[PDB]
RNA sequence: GACAAUGGUAGGAGAGCGUUCUAAGGGCGUUGAAGCAUGAUCGUAAGGACAUGUGGAGCGCUUAGAAGUGAGAAUGCCGGUG
RNA sequence: UAACUUGGGAGUCAGAACAUGGGUGAUAAGGUCCGUGUUCGAAAGGGAAACAGCCCAGACCACCAGCUAAGGUCCCAAAAU
RNA sequence: ACCGAUAGUGAACCAGUACCGUGAGGGAAAGGUGAAAAGCACCCCGGAAGGGGAGUGAAAUAGAACCUGAAACCGUGUGCUUACAAGUAGUCAGAGCCCGUUAAUGGGUGAUGGCGUGCCUUUUGUAGAAUGAACCGGCGAGUUACGAUUUGAUGCAAGGUU
């Protein structure tokens, strides 16, 4: 298993994972690599300072949808004051292949 | 110009106000006149000067 | 000396738990007339 | 010319009803009722999803301090220790490993415990 | 097979049968005649007219023996009341509902 | 929704332990015990299950108390009748059922939900020095600085 | 798009959702209209479509215009029921 | 980064507590009347056990990511017996 | 570019009627079977009411309270849950047991844990022990005509209009 850090927050994994994160550029049909290592014990351990050397994991895209729909709502009481809106936020998918490049 | 194309020009018509038909307008319950007085009465004010 | 609430229709009905009927014996249909 | 009020008023009274669904009893047949539970709901929703965020924050730090007792190691002096080594890791992370194994967590900690 | 009957328009309220029909429900049929005539209420005789024609409907119409035959279904239900007035100590009034039910029973084999 | 394991009914193993009440004082043992039923010191630990262990205690009466408290350290109760204001001890519950000035002390430490009553009920405590609780192999527990 | 700002009562200013009628244009319907009940559907909000059942003869869509044009509260008026 | 002028359209004229400078009162009152500032009013979220005005601090929507103010680290209850 | 059965007339039907008052005088409620009466011959239970079969019809769950048929309210059946428990009644988290969708990061019930004093109006300030609301449903409140003053858009211009 290894550690990554991805936009704003950090995940780990392994082979045949699927894997959610907030929304990418690129296209379907398509490949990726995270720059971004931070620890990786398995058995060839190696921990240090960030971007650790050497590991560029490999993936593939599967799905460019959007989440599901919340409301929103407050008031404030015995004054004539609310609100309401909605929200649907979006998310890239990706399923794991292979863990170094 | 054929009777199911027309459009007037640019800044003549506009919408009216309608008043106390719910909170989200500002004009509800109250209706501009604030609160209790004088000036917040069915035929109220007074002869100018 | 008067309500002052409404009774729900839960406390209305844990209330006739005990509200029922009862059977009469039952001897060979023939009555217990002893 | 006249208006008489339709299904504007019916259709808009159970999009409401609709929702108030699993509430106890008359909170979810009546409209002036109901309506009262649907608000504070999202009242309390708002407020929950800005507090979620306190909850699991201390289930990370409620497990690492357990974690770190079994090897002579507080809290405080572990987060301090890889302050001068540099891990960026966060909490979440720390949660599932030292839940998982321990020989990482052996290398893991004897850094933070070494640069002090 | 399930035959049924209903009485229609039968003046008395609900809430004074449905206590003699919990004592009539998931049982044989002449063990429901017995229990019924050895019950001192004003129901037990129209609820007696009631599966006597479910019992004599499957016998001329749909051909079942009444050796083993058992009870299904009975339940009564509300009906149209009727409005009236009783005057009280001074010019007041006050209210009375007289009610009605709607009876209906269903005897079935296996 | 994310990487934040559960701990359930099947995820937990639960043990017994022992524990001495000889030279200790009162409070700042109890601090320590609750926690054991509370299920700190695991890595498991849900806030909404029983994932805490069983402990034992043994030879209560030999529990001090500092300064002088065992004559101003009254235990008041009410027996919700007029003029119930029973102030049945002071200390002599350390000579008299000492078994329980012990398991008041603990059990206030703890929470008063439908669940922290029942990691109480997880409490033995004997002013001798021996248990009836051996079938269940109990290992000794020594304590914290 | 590199910086930016956005809590809000009395109150002012701006953009729009829906109901009923009329005019012109183009269309759907006994191979089932409006209305009614279900549902796990889309839109930033008011609100909009699609299928499935009962129903058994009349309704939408595009653009402009005219108004008895949107209710939870008035010891509110009328009817039904607790 | 603001002001000055002219013009269209409003609302308000019961104000409170806290600290401070002074009359009246009994160096009495969450008294009562004036002056200078902060907050409630029209403002949510943390701490003072609970609390409209008190110490920190100004919510566009979403996330199981992270750094410090007021106050705080034996257990209830997060963090140095 | 008028209403379409709480509307329009006080009255679409038995309407200045029933009913209230010594009198003068005051005032209601209430419309719809089907294209066609072909308006259920006959058998069975029961004293009759009413229901089950048969038969007319395109459909009788269109059978004289008859076009459609919402909601409150009242009931029969059963997939998960409930007799050591302190509750503005729900919200976020979360195991089990039962299903299988407008195909999606699915839906129903919820042993346990954290937070949490309803809505409107009036007030310096209200969970308030300050007012009003039994529940459901329909109706129910800045308009129109003449004059004035400002802003917007247009047509002709030392001229512009009846
Ligand atoms: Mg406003
Ligand atoms: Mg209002
Ligand atoms: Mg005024
Ligand atoms: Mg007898
Ligand atoms: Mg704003
Ligand atoms: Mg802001
Ligand atoms: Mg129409
Ligand atoms: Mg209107
Ligand atoms: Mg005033
Ligand atoms: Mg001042
Ligand atoms: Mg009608
Ligand atoms: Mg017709
Ligand atoms: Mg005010
Ligand atoms: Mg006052
Ligand atoms: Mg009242």
């Amino acid at each position: 298993f290894a550690i990554i850090e991805t936009g704003g927050k950090q995940i780990k994994v392994e082979e045949g994972q699927e894997i959610f994160v907030e929304k990418l550029d690129v296209n379907e049909g398509d490949t990726f690599t995270f720059d971004k290592v931070l620890f990786v014990g398995g058995d060839s351990v190696k921990v240090g300072a960030p971007t650790v050397e050497g590991a560029t994991v490999t993936a593939t895209v599967n799905k460019q949808g959007r989440g599901k729909k919340i409301t929103v709502f407050t008031y404030k009481r015995r004054k004539n004051s609310k609100r309401k809106k909605g929200h649907r936020q979006p998310y890239t998918k990706l399923t794991i292949d292979k863990i170094n490049a | 110009m054929k009777l199911h194309e027309l459009k007037p020009a640019e800044g003549s018509r506009k919408e009216r106000n309608r008043v106390g038909r719910g909170v989200a307008t500002g004009n509800g319950k109250t209706s501009g006149r604030g609160h209790k007085g004088q000036k917040a009465r069915s035929g109220g004010g007074v002869r100018p000067g | 000396a008067v309500p002052k609430r409404r009774t729900s229709k839960t406390r209305k009905n844990k209330r006739r738990t005990h509200f029922k009927i009862s059977v009469p014996g039952m001897t060979e249909e023939y009555k217990l007339s002893h | 010319p006249r208006v008489k009020g339709g299904t504007v008023t019916r259709a808009r009274r159970k999009k409401t009803i609709k929702l108030a669904k699993g509430y106890f009893g008359s909170k979810h047949t009546l409209y002036k009722v109901a309506k009262q539970q649907v608000m504070k709901s999202g009242q309390y929703a708002f407020r929950d999803r800005r507090q979620r965020k306190r909850d699991f924050r201390k289930l990370w730090i409620t497990r690492i301090n357990a974690a770190a007792r079994q090897h002579e190691m507080s809290y405080s002096r572990l987060m301090n220790g890889l302050k001068k080594a540099g891990i960026d890791i966060n909490r979440k992370m720390l949660s599932e490993i030292a839940i998982s194994d321990e020989k990482a967590f052996a290398q893991l900690v004897t850094k933070a415990k070494d640069a002090l | 097979m399930e035959a049924k009957a209903v009485a229609r328009t039968i003046r008395i309220a609900p809430r004074k049968v449905r206590l003699v029909l919990d004592l009539i429900r998931g049982k044989n049929a002449a063990e429901a005649i017995a229990i019924l005539k050895l019950t001192n209420k004003a129901s037990s005789p129209v609820i007696e007219k009631v599966l006597m024609s479910a019992l004599a409907n499957a016998e001329h119409n749909y051909d079942m023996n009444t050796d083993e035959l058992v009870v299904k279904e009975a339940y009564a239900n509300e009906g149209p009341t009727l409005k009236r007035f009783r005057p009280r100590a001074q010019g007041r009034a006050s209210a009375i509902n007289k009610r009605t039910s709607h009876i209906t029973i269903v005897v079935s084999d296996g | 929704m994310r990487q934040t394991f559960m701990a359930n009914e099947s995820n937990i193993e639960r043990k017994w332990y022992v524990i001495d009440a000889e030279g200790q004082t009162l409070g700042r043992l109890s601090s320590e015990v609750a926690s054991i039923l509370r299920g700190k010191n695991k890595v498991t630990y849900t806030p909404h299950v029983d994932t805490g262990d069983y402990v034992i205690v043994i030879n209560a009466s030999k529990i001090e108390f500092t300064g002088n408290k065992e004559t101003d350290k009254v235990y008041y109760r009410h027996s919700n009748h007029p003029g119930g204001i029973k102030s049945i001890t002071a200390g002599e519950l350390r000579r008299t059922n000492p078994e329980r000035l012990i398991e008041n002390s603990i059990k206030g430490m703890l929470p008063s939900t439908r669940l922290g009553e029942k990691q109480g009920k997880k409490l033995f405590v004997y002013g001798g020095a021996e248990h009836p609780h051996a079938a269940q192999q109990p290992e000794n527990y020594e304590l914290r600085g």
